[PDB]
RNA sequence: CGCGACCUCAGAUCAGACGUGGCGACCCGCUGAAUUUAAGCAUAUUAGUCAGCGGAGGAAAAGAAACUAACCAGGAUUCCCUCAGUAACGGCGAGUGAACAGGGAAGAGCCCAGCGCCGAAUCCCCGCCCCGCGGCGGGGCGCGGGAAAUGUGGCGUACGGAA
């Protein structure tokens, strides 16, 4: 909704910040096993709770 | 269900006995610890007898054992005052004392 | 003295004022929200450039604990300019954008030139 | 000494003098609230023989306990179970009313430590006790070598764990053939020692 | 209208995030937390849920003060002194 | 103890000791031992003689 | 050049403050350059400037607090900051003198009946 | 009427302290079932057990006989072996169930109230001076302030004690 609280807006801001693909320069580290970000979140599919 | 000639038994295993099962796997460790503490105390009390104070002659109470002597708790106050030693000096010089013991003979 | 009201009220007694034999805290805390820590960086997007060229405003991103008075004083201190009015909003990212309009006799192009954004 | 005379007075509770005193004191304590501080012990001899001293850091709290037994808090007397457990009325509480009094006195006075308590009166619906508490951080107590044992953390909330005299009374502990189900630390300790399968390495 | 049709009328929530434990279990009309009981002074914890007990205990968080406490205990809680200057 | 040892030539007793049982026995004891005893209005004024807030008897 | 901490103890609070302000101004300029798009050299110097800020501030704080400890050293009441912060239990425990002082009766007992040193022939 | 004591009771953002909550393997105090067994079931059993509540420590609790015994007597507490699946309990059914003595691990005893005698001989706090200072203590000085005779300190506690 357009009517938000400061706390809920801040929480949504953090989740939006962390919804991001990985940078490719980490893929070239020595002991790196990560291939993609497996904690992605599409708005339509996963509804984030709340 | 009993079967043929046997001896009917009463096992006391109807409580939650598996919750309380005290194993003895630390028995050798306990023996080592006891012996080490014994040596530590003996070396701490440098010249004194390693087995603590002296203790008196005691007859065992009941008819089943009243033909045997053993070591008791401490010497009695009548014995101290007949020997000439003081109540509060006996413990300092290393003699076990108890004020509970009577002397019937 | 005689009583004229049938109620009994607690009499007002002398309330002495605190004098601490030692301060609770060793020293007063340092103001961590100062002029440098209140302003982070100015926006350099096409919207920001259009605003600075047209409305004579300056676009800054400040922290969430700043209010318009502190923002105005901090801009005055850091850049030695006069401030007319301040608009503020909190972006969906979490940073708090600031629209700072200047007095008509200052030039936003010159202020941007001196600050380093262009 | 006057203390012995006071002792025999309080032993002769049945005389007319003591009847007058108990009547008046019970009425007064009933008018008062259920938890308040007494400026002085009402029975100085009894408090002194229980361990009280006229120093700084000793306080006396006079508190009131509602009299009677304990009924089972079950909704509409419906104990869903076997008939042996159906009773809710004639039940009794394991601890004594004096112990309950000390418990709530210490619970309110969290920073103080409870020593003992004595009996000061009773009516049909209430009993009254005076609990002797000690402030452990008063220096007059800290610097006394014969009463700084109460400052040790191991004595924190004695009345909660049943270490005071009233708490010990309901634990069934003591020497002799009557208290065989307590040999060891406590009743639970005796039960645990008896109900354990000792399995030696070689059996 | 027992199922699918009635699922469409659900548009206002009964729980929000609570200040203490940060879980969406703060009942709004009750004003009480379903997980920790926030208004109560004591933490809500029960012995019939070992999984719930271990999900959020001392071992699960940051240990901000208590790890430093362990480190200082290893040396005996020294204060006021500094290592011998070079 | 002075009364029961017969070393007191008279006894002064307060009348408002807030447990009266601290001194309720005293008149009978004093009579039996023979020493004279009196009741004086005010434990406060009685304790003014000593340098204390209050005294039951002197 | 390379701002260190040894050459800052002997300084004075006012030039410490002015150096801190200059460093903060430099950091602000570096952040502006970062947001506008600048050189990797400046981007790397950002962290150096931040660490210089940190060490200037810690030198200031350490000097202030040691001076304040010297001020309150002789007093009986001092701030909770300047009191020793051991564990809570160790703050509540009996202090060294009063957990060692003893009653006259049992000290007389000890002085009248000291525990002797003795041996017994085999 | 006013003033001055004491007693009971109030308000302080008064000076200085203390408690709260967490973990909870072990410990202490309450509360306390039903599955199950009895080839059914109600006493009993499960079981003073799980669940629930409160309180601590590095251990806790207990502890120096209002004891055991009936002997030529032993002598605080706690733990191990045995006593012993015994005496006893039990729709005497199913089932349940100790302790004494003996051998060991350890080993340590003490303190008040009360009765008495000592010019309250006792304790806390504020100020100065000297030293010590990251466990706030020692000493000197105050016609400094309080607590206490409605009883502090010393001697003294059942093994007797005091003069
Ligand atoms: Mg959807
Ligand atoms: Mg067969
Ligand atoms: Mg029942
Ligand atoms: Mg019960
Ligand atoms: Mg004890
Ligand atoms: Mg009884
Ligand atoms: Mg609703
Ligand atoms: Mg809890
Ligand atoms: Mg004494
Ligand atoms: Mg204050
Ligand atoms: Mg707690
Ligand atoms: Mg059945
Ligand atoms: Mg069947
Ligand atoms: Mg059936
Ligand atoms: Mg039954
Ligand atoms: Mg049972
Ligand atoms: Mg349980
Ligand atoms: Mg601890
Ligand atoms: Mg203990
Ligand atoms: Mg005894
Ligand atoms: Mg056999
Ligand atoms: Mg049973
Ligand atoms: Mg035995
Ligand atoms: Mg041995
Ligand atoms: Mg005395
Ligand atoms: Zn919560």
């Amino acid at each position: 909704s357009s009517h938000k609280t400061f706390r809920i807006k801040r929480f949504l801001a953090k989740k939006q910040k962390q919804n991001r693909p990985i940078p490719q320069w980490i893929w070239m580290k020595t002991g790196n096993k990560i291939r993609y970000n497996s904690k992605r979140r599409h708005w339509r599919r996963t509804k984030l709770g709340l | 269900a009993p079967s043929r000639n046997g001896m009917i038994l009463k096992p006391h295993f109807h409580k939650d006995w598996q919750r309380r099962v005290a194993t003895w796997f630390n028995q050798p460790a306990r023996k080592i610890r006891r012996r080490k503490a014994r040596q530590a105390r003996a070396r701490r009390i440098a010249p004194r007898p390693a087995a603590g104070p002296i203790r008196p002659i005691v007859r065992c109470p009941t008819v089943r054992y009243h033909t045997k002597v053993r070591a008791g708790r401490g010497f009695s106050l009548e014995e101290l005052r007949v020997a000439g030693i003081h109540k509060k000096v006996a413990r300092t010089i290393g003699i076990s004392v108890d004020p509970r013991r009577r002397n019937k003979s | 003295k005689i009583r004229t009201s049938p109620t009994f009220r607690r009499p007002k007694t002398l309330r002495l004022r605190r004098q601490p034999k030692y301060p609770r805290k060793s020293a007063p805390r340092r103001n961590k929200l100062d002029h440098y820590a209140i302003i982070k960086f100015p926006l350099t997007t096409e919207s920001a450039m259009k605003k600075i060229e047209d409305n004579n405003t300056l676009v800054f991103i400040v922290d969430v604990k700043a209010n318009k008075h502190q923002i105005k004083q901090a801009v005055k201190k850091l850049y030695d300019i006069d401030v007319a009015k301040v608009n503020t909003l909190i972006r969906p990212d979490g940073e708090k954008k600031a629209y700072v309009r200047l007095a008509p006799d200052y030039d936003a192009l010159d202020v941007a030139n001196k600050i380093g954004i262009i | 000494g006057a203390y012995k005379y006071i002792q025999e007075l309080w032993r002769k509770k049945q005389s007319d003098v003591m009847r007058f005193l108990l009547r008046v004191r019970c009425w007064q304590y009933r008018q008062l609230s259920a938890l308040h501080r007494a400026p002085r012990p009402t029975r100085p001899d009894k408090a002194r023989r229980l361990g009280y001293k006229a120093k700084q850091g000793y306080v006396i709290y006079r508190i009131r306990v509602r009299r009677g037994g304990r009924k089972r808090p079950v909704p509409k007397g419906a104990t869903y179970g076997k008939p042996v457990h159906h009773g809710v009325n004639q039940l009794k509480f394991a601890r004594s009313l004096q112990s309950v009094a000390e418990e709530r006195a210490g619970r309110h006075c969290g920073a103080l430590r409870v020593l003992n308590s004595y009996w000061v009166g009773e009516d049909s619906t209430y009993k009254f006790f005076e609990v002797i508490l000690i402030d452990p951080f008063h220096k007059a107590i800290r610097r006394n070598p014969d009463t700084q044992w109460i400052t040790k953390p191991v004595h924190k909330h004695r009345e909660m764990r049943g270490l005071t005299s009233a708490g010990r009374k309901s634990r069934g502990l003591g020497k002799g053939h009557k208290f065989h189900h307590t040999i060891g630390g406590s009743r639970r300790a005796a039960w645990r020692r008896r109900n354990t399968l000792q399995l030696h390495r070689y059996r | 209208t027992k199922g699918t049709s009635s699922f469409g009328k659900r548009r206002n929530k009964t729980h929000t995030l609570c200040r203490r434990c940060g879980s969406k279990a703060y009942h709004l009309q009750k004003s009480t937390c379903g997980k920790c009981g926030y208004p109560a002074k004591r933490k809500r914890k029960y012995n019939w849920s070992a999984k719930a007990k271990r999900r959020n205990t001392t071992g699960t968080g940051r240990m901000r003060h208590l790890k430093i406490v362990y480190r200082r205990f290893r040396h005996g809680f020294r204060e006021g002194t500094t290592p011998k200057p070079k | 103890t002075l009364v029961e040892n017969k070393k007191a030539q008279l006894v002064v007793i307060a009348h408002d000791v807030d447990p009266i049982e601290l001194v309720v026995f005293l008149p009978a004891l004093c009579r039996k031992m023979g020493v004279p005893y009196c009741i004086l209005k005010g434990k406060a004024r009685l304790g003014r003689l000593v340098h204390r807030k209050t005294c039951t008897t002197v | 050049a390379k701002i260190k901490a040894r050459d800052l103890r002997g300084k004075k609070k006012e030039e410490l403050l002015k150096q801190l302000d200059d460093l903060k101004v430099e950091l602000s300029q570096l952040r502006v350059a970062k947001v506008t798009g600048g050189a990797a050299s400046k981007l790397s110097k950002i962290r150096v400037v931040r660490k210089s800020i940190a060490r200037v501030l810690t030198v200031i704080n350490q000097t202030q607090k040691e001076n304040l400890r010297k001020f309150y050293k002789g007093k009986k009441y001092k701030p909770l900051d300047l009191r020793p912060k051991k564990t809570r239990a160790m703050r509540r425990r009996l202090n060294k003198h009063e957990e060692s002082l003893k009653t006259k009766k049992q000290q007389r007992k000890e002085r009248l009946y000291p525990l002797r040193k003795y041996a017994v022939k085999a």
